[PDB]
């Protein structure tokens, strides 16, 4: 099976690597976004 | 309660069982969008399935990775995340980390260009990496919300925080075992 | 067949409080006032009806075609099919002769 197309390269970016962060709501469909309404407050610890 | 009854088995018409459902349920009082009444389309309720959230209108399907990324570069064209999956420990060594065997992770590795991704005939794909090649499978189905975060601390007291995108498929990266066998007979 | 809130995530109820029912929450203030048809149900529930004409019930139903017996053929069994258990599922039919001492009847 010889390539056919799209040999795409990969690239490793450091900028953020201890800044990201993956939220999920089990609760909400994908379809029903968040964004229209309005955020006020968040809380965080680091540890 | 009566009890003599005659009953009555000839055939009788649909049309009229139609007519007489409609007289009981097509008197639509719809009419009635009144300010305490109003409702957002947006805001309805949802099926439990979250593919079908379609209980009440206004009146997945099979995929594979090189169908998927077809589909990602050639009907479109704007940028998009993906979650992927790793194996345990990638076929590196430590960057002059002093060093137990300690796993070679993206983490812990230099920037720059670091592999070649390669779809070939027949639909299957592998990530040649170095001198390894690690095969590419479909994650599970996702449906529920999901969004890309960078935390930011700015500053002991306080930061800020910002929202990147929402993902929406899965990838997973599997070291392609039987090929380092054939390689290293034993 | 169920819905769910989407402001928290649970079983809603109808209640009437004004001109017109709603579909409500009960554990945040989410209403929904119903002003449509929806078009299924969760399929109810009654027992088995057996012997409700049992015997010779009301004559109305006397019918003229019937089928035979491939063995003796005396003039006194005209045809019947019933059915099986609840909505969609398939309807079972019997052909069963009687004059005595036997155990004869087909399905
Ligand atoms: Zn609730």
């Amino acid at each position: 099976d010889d390539p056919v197309v799209q040999e795409i390269d990969v690239y490793l970016a450091k900028s953020l690597a201890e800044k990201l962060y993956l939220f999920q709501y089990p609760v909400r469909p994908a379809s029903m976004t968040y964004d229209d309404i309005p955020h006020l407050s968040a809380k965080i610890k680091p540890k | 309660r009566p009890e003599v009854i005659q009953s009555h088995s000839i055939f009788e018409q649909g049309p009229a069982e139609m007519m007489k459902k409609k007289g009981n349920w097509d008197k639509t009082v719809d009419v009635s969008d009144m300010g305490p009444s109003h409702i957002i389309n947006i805001k309805k309720e949802k099926r439990e399935t979250d593919e079908e959230t379609k209980q009440i209108l206004r009146m997945l399907p099979k995929d594979v990775s090189v169908a998927e990324l077809l589909r990602e570069l050639s009907l479109t064209k704007e940028e998009e995340l993906l979650f992927l999956q790793l194996p345990d420990t990638l076929p590196g060594q430590p960057p002059t980390q002093d060093i137990a065997e300690n796993a070679c992770t993206l983490a812990d590795l230099t920037e720059g260009q670091v592999g070649k991704l390669l779809i070939r005939k027949s639909g299957r794909v592998q990530l040649l990496l170095g001198k390894v090649t690690l095969d590419v499978t479909m994650g599970t189905a996702c449906s529920f919300l999901q969004e890309l975060v960078s935390v930011g601390l700015g500053d002991s007291r306080t930061g800020e925080m910002t929202v990147l995108g929402h993902v929406k498929h899965k990838l997973v990266c599997s070291p392609d075992f039987e090929s380092l066998l054939d390689h290293k007979h034993r | 067949m169920l819905l769910f809130c989407p402001g928290c995530g649970n079983g809603l109820i109808v209640e009437e409080g004004q001109r017109c029912h709603r579909f409500s929450c009960n554990t945040c203030p989410y209403v929904h006032n119903i002003t449509r048809k929806v078009t299924n149900r969760k399929y109810p529930k009654l027992k088995e009806v057996d012997d409700v004409l049992g015997g010779a019930a009301a004559w109305e139903n006397v019918d003229s075609t019937a089928e035979s017996c491939p063995k003796c053929e005396h003039p006194r069994a005209y045809f019947m099919q019933l059915q099986t258990r609840s909505a969609d599922e398939p309807m079972t039919t019997f052909y069963k002769c009687c004059n005595a001492q036997c155990g004869h009847r087909w399905r």
